């Protein structure tokens, strides 16, 4: 669980590192502009209220519904509820789209996701003391370890004496003994006495690296799909490796596995597992078998916390012969969650916006630029008009400037069109 | 918190609120009729069809239906999209939800720990008037008597083989304390439905099953291991076959292959109870290009037999929305009930139990112990209702009527 | 025959014609803060959208796209309608594509034949300032230098492990021959697609493949062997992944599937650059019932990085039917070429392209050494355009407009 090392898609929440969580005050009251945030009072204040109904444990088999239009704060307030919860907590962004998969089912690509979106805190603080064996015997036993840069012999608990003598053990065994209740014998190992004659032996071990005694601090903070893609392989490469099509390494019986030493580590109360939040963006393009497994997903406490969200008014459920619903979700699930309404952004609070992104993105440029790029905030999506950017910075600093102008501007939205402008031009 | 029907037991005319249940005397005095047209054999091998608008207590009619029937009949509910699931075939959906309403009653010798409480995952102490202990709490048995609302003080009997805790009432504001040891043996009579016996006998579901793997499906080898030794035992004389009561929500989801087995499962004498529930006035059947009242075939209507229930008065979801109030102990202001009630008009009543638990932890930031008119009207401009949310989306889409008043 | 994207390296504005490329300046600039973009790492997983009317030379801008990334960076088109075969799953159509893209550097010693040429399957001689040597040609090596249009006389360096021929120059209308003799081997960088390797690694194709068995279906034991080798070779540092570049034209036929694995394909660190080609204005989504602009879902429009082309001037189309003429080797007269760009005006420059070929041989039969505007005439006349064909097969059909001027 130590090697196991967490893989996180970031380019999912690229577009909101600007956004730091969900500003308010203590009284519960949405600040005009806090933690990278511009308007949607009404929204964030609703959300912000959902946060502690988690933590006092009132979501009994509830989720929350994202109702507005693109780019209104959907994706934005959903991480926002996420940053909120705690601190290194899973937030799973996903599209009814990407359920709809080619070589796995709707729900196994659905399972993973929601893999993706419970947690593991971890706070082992562990004493190895390891090396070969010396034995003395006092009144209750002491035995001096021997490792490969150092030498040290100490005074046992009789509670080790206890649990030494079950594990039979010799002068010159090479051991790996714990105080916090830990018992692990190596019988008769060690390199040290080992002839060049035995190959197939494999009854040695080497003798430790380092010193006897050693202070272990393990502060782990991984998915449980990531225990899953670490104990798939027979580990750097894998954040660039999935050529292969079937993708046939992760198996039932091989996440069986997983599930069993998860719940070894809770028992013994080393590490609790946190639930987080799973963010379904397109929530009409869920198929009716989906929503079936979501409801049974929602009946279980270590779910997480179900965020939904849909552009669409009416739309017929997907997985039922043309029934019309509200934003597309079965009355089944519409009733299991809250419904949060998204509001769009005036041409004052879109300029506002352009100020904390060019901020963060490392965009300087004038106060006429800001008004233009509002302008196409306005009249097209606030995804597109935050996009030009990127591309006015390189026209700038290729015509020698710093601060993005008017000009610069004027040649990004003649160069990049948004997907509107692009097919009217084709006519 | 159901009690049982509510009605009268010679002239069947229900009481406005009794035995947990609360208004629709018209649908619980046509419930009452059904349960009589059964016990005298009148009716033999027909399903119930409880159409209405929506959460006007479909679920505690039938529920109610149960407990007038029998003392441990068994009830389940069943949404009709829940059949439809990725792993699990509709035909193992539906075995499964027919299996969980059959029922066996056999007498068994069990340990029953009886005597009063006092309370503290955790640890809660017992006493009797001759013996004391105390008994570690786990973590499945903190959920069980949370549901049964269990206080210290209370009289209690815990049947250790099937898990359940029965109130049997207090000692103090009623029942004194019982005189010998807490565990005692005794010829109790079991009541376990058939896919609870498959689901004993059969491999246990290990931690996280939704987390990977096949759902519930029970292997046709240990079912025929069940199915043979409660044959054996009818035979015998050891077990008695009691046919529960089957509750169908969303109906109008229901396949036509669905309405053909239950028909072929409904065929058997010792069939159970199934009730129907549609929340639809007209919709479409699936499977059939054709069209119908509530989304049955042409073949089903004339067999099943048709009870309505009716929308609730401001009155009758006064006291409603104060059961569930008390329930999620939530203390409200006489007037914040009446504008909680009054969401419940146009709205429907399960987004006003929705309010509850919201407008609660904002009264908690504001540090009241009063919910008033104030806390519960930042809940409906904070979370909408579902017709509100898809007009607030509409509008954003396409600005259907203009500043002048011109369409398009 | 294009030499790269043909913008300048400061001002990044384009030329009219340089670096094989003719026209669309707008695209090519756009085209070039995309690759500044991604160089910054200010677009991080983002695609490429080419959109504009037929025949723009959207494969010529991302072929520009490419040799301005690096020196030997893989570049593959795809057509979307490929994906769907009868044999290969569209899984394994897509996993190909990719795989075509993503190439490995690794430094290896290996024989690179330099030296001047005396031309005539065939047979063609080699010469040094040093040594002279006769070389009978291979079937494949004649077809690969036709391409690359090699003349006696020019210098050139075969390197034969690759088998790709490099013209270095020319010794006469300069560069001088080279000294010691032909074979030499050097430690060169070699740059081999991971689909190359599997290919290369796996069973190699029987003559008349098309004829009858399996497509180019790579096992997933041998994909295994190379990725695991790869992997390996990374951490020895042996070998350099380098992301290509892959092309995908009639981007309205992908399916909701398709989407779903270029998103997954384009999530990995090491992913290509993804370039989309749509020739439609409004088409619906395969898949999905809902309809959208290029036919892209709701959620890629958002993510991509949209770029136009524009419709050629007379002028521009004046060039590319000349540049096309004389790769087909063809002599036109001013008045014909003026008449073929007129024809490119109304109906496609790729029907204009189809008219260089016929009336060559037409004008092969009149015997003459300039293809004039009657021979022109003759191909218009004889071989008709798609907008023109449907036209005369619609008035066969059914007489839509009579004699009287009646509709009818
Ligand atoms: N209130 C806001 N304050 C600051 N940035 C905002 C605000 N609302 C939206 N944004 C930003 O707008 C940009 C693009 O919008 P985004 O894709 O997040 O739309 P969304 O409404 O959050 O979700 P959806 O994709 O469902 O529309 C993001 O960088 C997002 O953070």
């Amino acid at each position: 669980i130590s090697e196991v090392r967490g893989n996180t898609r970031d380019h999912r929440t690229a577009a909101h590192t600007h956004i730091k969580g969900l500003g308010l005050n203590s009284s519960g009251i949405a600040e005009k502009q806090a933690a990278g945030f511009v308007g949607q009072c009404a929204a964030r204040e609703a959300c912000g209220v959902v946060v502690d109904l988690i933590k006092a444990h009132k979501m009994a088999g509830r989720g929350v519904l994202l109702a507005g239009g693109p780019g209104t704060g959907k994706t934005a307030l959903a991480l926002a509820i996420s940053q909120e919860l705690g601190t290194k907590i899973p937030f799973c962004p996903i599209t009814g789209s990407e359920i709809y998969s080619t070589e796995v089912k709707k729900t196994e690509v659905l399972m993973e996701n929601f893999r993706r979106a419970i947690g593991l805190r971890v706070r082992e603080t562990k004493d190895v003391y390891e090396g070969e064996v010396t034995e003395m015997t006092p009144e209750t036993l002491l035995i001096g370890l021997k490792s490969a840069r150092g030498q040290k012999k100490l005074r046992l608990d009789p509670s080790i004496y206890e649990a030494i003598q079950k594990e039979r053990v010799q002068v010159g065994d090479v051991i790996y003994i714990e105080t916090n209740t830990g018992a692990c014998k190596r019988v008769g190992r060690s390199d040290a006495y080992a002839t060049e004659f035995d190959l197939e032996a494999e009854e040695y071990v080497p003798i430790p690296k380092g010193e006897v005694h050693k202070k272990k601090e393990i502060v782990q903070d991984v998915t449980l799909h990531d225990l899953d893609v670490a104990n798939a392989r027979p580990i750097i490469s894998m954040m660039g490796q999935l050529m292969k099509p079937k993708m046939t390494e992760i198996t039932d019986k091989l996440r069986m596995e997983i599930n069993k030493v998860v719940q070894k580590y809770i028992n013994q109360g080393v590490a609790e597992l946190i639930p987080g939040v799973l963010f379904i963006d397109e929530a009409h393009m869920l198929d009716i078998e989906c929503f079936t497994y979501l409801n049974k997903a929602l009946e279980s406490p270590i779910a997480p916390i179900v965020v939904l969200a849909s552009n669409r008014g009416i739309a017929t459920i997907r997985g039922a012969d043309d029934l019309k619903a509200a934003h597309g979700i079965p009355p089944d699930f519409l009733q299991r969650l809250l419904i949060i309404p998204t509001h769009p952004y005036e041409p004052d609070e879109i300029r506002r916006i352009v100020r904390i992104r060019a901020q963060t993105e490392g965009v300087q440029l004038t106060d006429a630029a800001v008004d233009r790029v509002a302008e196409h905030g306005v009249r097209i999506s606030l995804r597109y008009c935050l996009q030009l950017l990127a591309p006015a910075s390189i026209l700038a600093r290729v015509n020698g400037r710093t601060q993005v102008d008017v000009q610069d501007i004027a040649e990004a939205e003649e160069l990049f069109l948004d997907a509107r402008r692009s097919a009217n031009i084709l006519t | 918190h159901i009690r049982g029907l509510g009605v009268d037991a010679d002239t069947l005319e229900p009481r406005p609120s009794s035995q947990g249940l609360v208004g629709q005397e018209k649908a619980r005095k046509a419930a009452a009729v059904v349960l009589e047209m059964i016990k005298q054999g009148k009716i033999a091998g027909r399903a119930v069809l409880i159409a209405g608008p929506p959460s006007t207590g479909k679920t505690a009619i039938a529920m109610g239906m149960a407990q007038s029937l029998g003392q441990d009949v068994p009830f389940t509910t069943l949404a009709a999209s829940e059949i439809f699931s990725l792993e699990m075939s509709k035909t193992e959906a539906l075995t499964q939800a027919f299996r969980k309403s059959i029922g066996v009653r056999i007498k068994e010798e069990s340990e029953i720990m009886e005597g009063e409480v006092v309370e503290i995952q955790g640890k809660l102490t017992i006493k009797t008037t001759d013996m004391e202990a105390i008994y570690d709490m786990g973590s499945k048995m903190i959920d069980a008597m949370t549901k049964e609302r269990v206080m210290a003080g209370d009289i209690i009997s815990i049947d250790k083989s099937s898990g359940k805790i029965t109130k049997l009432g207090r000692s103090y504001a009623f029942l004194q304390c019982p005189e010998g040891e807490l565990q005692k043996r005794k010829e109790v009579v079991h009541t376990v439905s058939l896919h609870e016996i498959d689901v004993i006998n059969s491999r246990t579901q290990g931690f996280l099953a939704l987390f990977s793997g096949d759902t519930g499906e029970i292997r046709s080898e240990i079912r025929d291991q069940i199915n043979t030794k409660v044959a054996e035992w009818k035979e015998e004389g050891k077990a008695e076959i009691v046919p529960g009561v089957l509750f169908i929500d969303e109906v109008h989801m229901l396949d036509i292959e669905c309405f053909s087995y239950i028909n072929r499962a409904l065929e058997s004498d010792l069939a159970p109870i199934v009730i129907m529930a549609s929340n639809r006035g007209v919709s479409r059947i699936r499977g059939t290009d054709y069209k119908s009242p509530h989304g049955l075939p042409l073949d089903f209507l004339d067999r099943v037999v048709i009870i309505n229930t009716h929308p609730y008065t401001p009155d009758e979801l006064r006291q409603i929305l104060s059961i569930r109030a008390q329930e999620e102990e939530v203390d409200l202001t006489p007037d914040a009930l009446a504008l909680l009630t009054k969401i419940g008009q146009e709205a429907g009543l399960r987004y006003a139990s929705n309010l509850i638990t919201t407008s609660q932890l904002i009264a908690a930031k504001r540090r009241a112990k009063q919910v008033g008119v104030e806390d519960v009207q930042r809940s409906f401009k904070l979370f909408y209702d579902p017709a509100r949310s898809v007009r607030f989306v509409q509008e954003s889409e396409k600005r259907l009527i203009g500043n002048d008043g011109v369409v398009d």
